[PDB]
């Protein structure tokens, strides 16, 4: 499988004293491993994940450094943005950043990213080609502009292609017998009487972890696709997630419904259906 | 690890 | 601005008389200034624990809200959201069967 470093970036501002809220998570395939947020106690970046428990003081000393600089580089663009849209004050604002690299499974660079939003919407992206940038509305431009005169895109490239690619190797082996974590679902049916001779059967799948699952309902034979109702995957809070999905069957012809559950941890495929 | 914005916005 | 989604269930399948957690996912939502009420009788609940705030690849941000509880009458909860997305509040109940 394709391997990936990501952080996500996020700074608010407030009306009145307080400077914009910064708040910067690292994922690494996905899986939360570093959190900075400005407004702690004693602001660091901290370890989200226990492999991540192996990393020297030098390690989080140097991150939250460069944190308190991003801190204030956030603040200032904040304060740039809201001239070039030409916005009123004693507003509350959001600068978004996601920025990272996609590795092969040979562990070879298949491509940077580096975008931002303001108020929710695109707003400037690196191209592929880490050379050139798309700049979404016309204040959008002013940046452009603004950094191809001083070689941005140069800059993120080599971060990217270097020391993004770099530390991904080195997250990868300190933390692989924790990533191939697997938490098999357990399933049951439930069955719910309706009005007009008809029974809402539920599949549920509970406990499972990662959050990625497949449920399906099938008639004798053939899924169920068009008129099936699922729910969206939920964390429980423990760490793994749930999910049901249901059809609307008529009393009496329940045990020519069958349900399957398809999920990575499991040996094969679950296959159920209502237990009267 | 995470990377430094240089120029701003 | 996105109008958020919300799903309110159990840690746990819902046993009559048994200590359980109650959870409030709220997700696709931007700015990400929420305010999330846990209710118990359309009476708010002290010590609702809220997790950290993350956002997707879509820029809408996500959280769960969640507290202790106890089913089943015992006594009717929802939870209540308001978000600038939205003129007045939404209240989601609690439902066993979803
Ligand atoms: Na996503």
């Amino acid at each position: 499988g394709p391997h990936s470093m990501r952080y996500f970036e996020t700074a608010v501002s407030r009306p009145g004293l307080e400077e914009p809220r910064y708040i910067s998570v690292g994922y690494v395939d996905n899986k939360e491993f570093v959190r900075f947020d400005s407004d702690a106690e004693n602001p660091r970046y901290e370890p989200r994940a226990p492999w991540m428990e192996q990393e020297g003081p030098e390690y989080w000393e140097r991150e939250t450094q460069k944190a308190k600089g991003q801190e204030q580089w956030f603040r200032v663009s904040l304060r740039n943005l809201l001239g070039y849209y030409n916005q009123s004050a004693g507003g509350s604002h959001t600068l978004q950043q996601m920025s990272g690299c996609d590795l092969g499974s040979d562990w070879r660079l298949l491509r940077g990213y580096l975008q931002f939003a303001y108020e929710g919407r695109d707003y400037i992206a690196l191209n592929e080609d880490l050379k050139t940038w798309t700049a979404a509305d016309m204040a959008a431009q002013i940046t452009r502009r603004k950094w191809e005169q001083s070689g941005a895109a140069e800059h993120y490239k080599a971060y990217l292609e270097g020391e993004c690619v770099e530390w991904l190797h080195r997250y990868l082996k300190n933390g692989n017998a924790t990533l191939l974590r697997t938490d098999s679902p357990k399933a049951h049916v439930t069955h719910h009487p309706r009005s007009k001779g008809e029974v809402t059967l539920r599949c549920w799948a509970l406990g499972f972890y990662p959050a990625d699952i497949t449920l399906t309902w099938q008639l004798n034979g053939e899924e169920l696709t068009q008129d099936m109702e699922l729910v969206e995957t939920r964390p429980a809070g423990d760490g793994t997630f749930q999910k049901w999905a249901s059809v609307v069957v008529p009393l009496g012809k329940e045990q020519n419904y069958t349900c399957r559950v398809y999920h990575e941890g499991l040996p094969e495929p679950l296959t159920l259906r209502w237990e009267p | 690890a995470s990377n430094e914005h240089m120029e701003t916005m | 601005q996105k109008t958020p989604q919300i799903q309110v269930y159990s840690r746990h399948p819902p046993e009559n008389g048994k200590p359980n957690i109650l959870n409030c996912y709220v997700t696709q939502f931007h700015p990400p200034h929420i305010e999330i009420q846990m209710l118990k009788n359309g009476k708010k609940i002290p010590k609702v624990e809220m997790s950290d705030m993350s956002f997707s690849k879509d820029w809408s941000f996500y959280i769960l809200a969640h507290t202790e509880f106890t089913p089943t009458e015992t006594d009717t909860y929802a939870c209540r959201v308001k978000h600038a997305s939205m003129a007045e509040p939404k209240t989601v109940y609690w439902d066993r069967d979803m």
